[PDB]
């Protein structure tokens, strides 16, 4: 099953960069604002227990925590690309968490 | 609560996922990611990458797969479970299939 | 009147007729087209050579990136700007650091935050835009002391003025960064709409026009935005500049609107905008209303360009010149990323 997601990361992570470049078409510069106006995370992990036999096997579960991210209308204003662009990445987010666990 | 993930890689990978909702400072004012750019050297992404496998908050970490070749004998070196490292291909870097760390763990993979 | 077209070039004729010259070497429709068709970025350096573009990729890394044209094309625009703006007298002059007002704004937004969150000025300077500049020190060193740069900033920074309305140091740490940077944009644009007033002849006239639709384009752009985010009714209002069509009546019910719809019922009481949330489609696989946007404007920027005595010359060169560096870099992405079908999504400057 390893295979077959990694296959899926490489389309879904390929939508997700031309998404940004999108965003940048309209926004130009926002990047530099996006990495030094970084204090709380809205997405974290939590460890859960997937018992496969009486082997006991780790892995990722994605948990929403739900810390409000920081919202951005200062570059040209593009809320609608940049919103877009916040979906793509946070789905490919939780298919990454998929794809750690499947690492174990 | 639990984990955190970490980011070591260019500029849009970390913006994307910064927008994502991910990534954080600690209470020591340290962020979870690192932006490498064409001036960064191996010892500031080693240095960074050694500090995510040995910090105990992190678990997962993204990299771009240039960056795992890199410092790819830092790759194979941690051979455990909650460090899961994931490669990704970057904006312009092509997508990655080759050198995949569990295409090595299993020599009976496509 | 008969206040232009008579002392305009005694001082200002030279800039006119150079600033022409230089508008007269944007990519043309054709040209465009002759970039589209190369599915490489090799022979896109090789094709852009065609125009007054190029030779500027030289000497730089063998592999051909996005980043590089994307900073060696905002690098010969400022290059050219700042020739212009250094061979300038105070009656241009003024009219030009309005435009480069416009860049600091975003630039003073990076120099707090990272004070705000312990960051050098060192570091932060290189991720400035160009035109910012800051030669001024005290603002400089500022050992990572909010106080000390805003100081800095009331004194040795032209932008001292626009900073009345976000002031006391307290403003700094509880408004959010972005209420801040769009309460000091307001500032900047009031200001430099009026200042266009007080040059009352072919400027006025020439200028004003793109100035009141970008005021109107942010009340539409930003109610919509904000419909998802939390902000009150009322600092959303505060947020609207007064110069533009909406003023008298219009945003008010863009500040009570909750939704697209009543946003695009307002727009039905202005033709010119009308049009454009029709045009906006919206479709999954159509142009939205941030392109349409940009498309008028550049309109409205050619169109600026059938008035040879007057200083808006000026202001739409640098921007439809920025356009044309985002159309330029979009076909960079899209060979880069190879997303043929999307090459189309450039906005033509004629």
């Amino acid at each position: 099953k390893i295979i077959e997601t990694k296959m899926l990361m490489g389309e879904v992570m390929r939508e997700a960069a031309f998404s940004l470049a999108e965003a940048k078409f309209t926004a130009g510069d926002f990047s530099t604002t996006v990495i030094q106006n970084v204090n709380k995370a809205q997405v974290k992990i939590r460890a859960k227990k997937d018992n496969v036999a009486g082997v006991t096997l780790p892995v990722f579960e994605h948990y929403h925590e739900g810390t409000d991210s920081y919202e951005l209308t200062g570059l040209a204003r593009g809320g609608e690309q940049l919103a877009k662009l916040k979906r793509n990445y946070a789905k490919a987010v939780e298919l990454l968490v998929e794809l750690a666990s499947l690492q174990t | 609560r639990g984990k955190l993930i970490a980011v070591i890689g260019d500029e849009d990978t970390v913006t994307g996922f910064l927008l994502g909702g991910i990534g954080e400072l600690n209470k020591n004012r340290h962020p979870n990611f690192l932006v490498v750019e064409k001036d960064t050297t191996i010892n500031e992404i080693e240095d960074t990458f050694r500090q995510f496998l040995n910090r105990d908050d992190i678990g997962i970490i993204l990299i771009n797969q240039y960056i795992a070749e890199m410092v790819r004998h830092a790759l194979d070196a941690h051979q455990r479970s909650i460090p899961a490292v994931l490669e990704i291909p970057s904006k312009e870097h092509p997508y990655d299939a080759a050198k995949d760390s569990i295409l090595r763990r299993a020599k009976g993979m496509f | 009147s008969f206040f232009p077209e008579l002392y305009f070039n005694v001082d200002n004729g030279y800039l006119e007729g150079l600033v022409r010259g230089l508008k007269a070497g944007v990519l043309s429709q054709a040209d465009y087209l002759n970039l589209v068709q190369c599915e490489t970025l090799e022979d896109l350096k090789l094709h852009l050579q065609s125009t007054d573009y190029g030779n500027f990729l030289a000497n730089e890394a063998s592999p051909l990136t996005v980043s590089v044209i994307d900073d060696k094309l905002k690098e010969k625009m400022v290059v050219e700007f700042r020739h212009m703006r250094n061979h300038a007298y105070e009656p241009l002059a003024s009219f030009l650091d309005f435009i480069t007002y416009s860049y600091m704004i975003d630039n003073v937004i990076l120099l707090i935050t990272g004070t705000l969150h312990q960051r050098s000025i060192a570091e932060l300077v290189p991720k400035c835009h160009p035109l910012g500049s800051f030669e001024q020190m005290e603002a400089v060193n500022i050992a990572q002391t909010p106080a000390e740069l805003y100081n800095a900033i009331l004194v040795d920074t032209p932008l001292a003025a626009f900073f009345q309305d976000c002031i006391s140091e307290q403003d700094l740490d509880e408004m959010n960064i972005e209420i801040i940077r769009n309460t000091l944009y307001k500032a900047y644009l009031e200001s430099f709409y009026k200042f266009c007033t007080l040059l009352g002849g072919t400027t006025a006239d020439a200028m004003c026009p793109i100035l009141e639709f970008e005021a109107d384009r942010r009340a539409f752009i930003i109610t919509i935005n904000s419909f998802g985010t939390e902000l009150s009714k009322e600092d959303r209002a505060k947020l609207f500049p007064h110069c533009g069509r909406l003023y008298p009546e219009g945003l008010a019910q863009l500040a009570r609107a909750d939704d697209y719809e009543q946003v695009k019922n307002v727009a039905d009481y202005y033709p010119e905008y009308k049009l454009l949330f029709e045009g906006a489609g919206s479709n999954p696989g159509d142009k939205t209303l941030e392109d349409r946007f940009f498309e008028h404007e550049v309109k409205l920027n050619k169109l600026a360009f059938l008035n040879q005595f007057h200083f808006g010359v000026f202001y739409a060169f640098v921007k439809l010149k920025e356009q044309e560096c985002r159309n330029i870099v979009w076909i960079a992405e899209c060979i880069a990323q190879r997303h043929r079908a999307k090459i189309d999504n450039y906005i033509p400057i004629f």
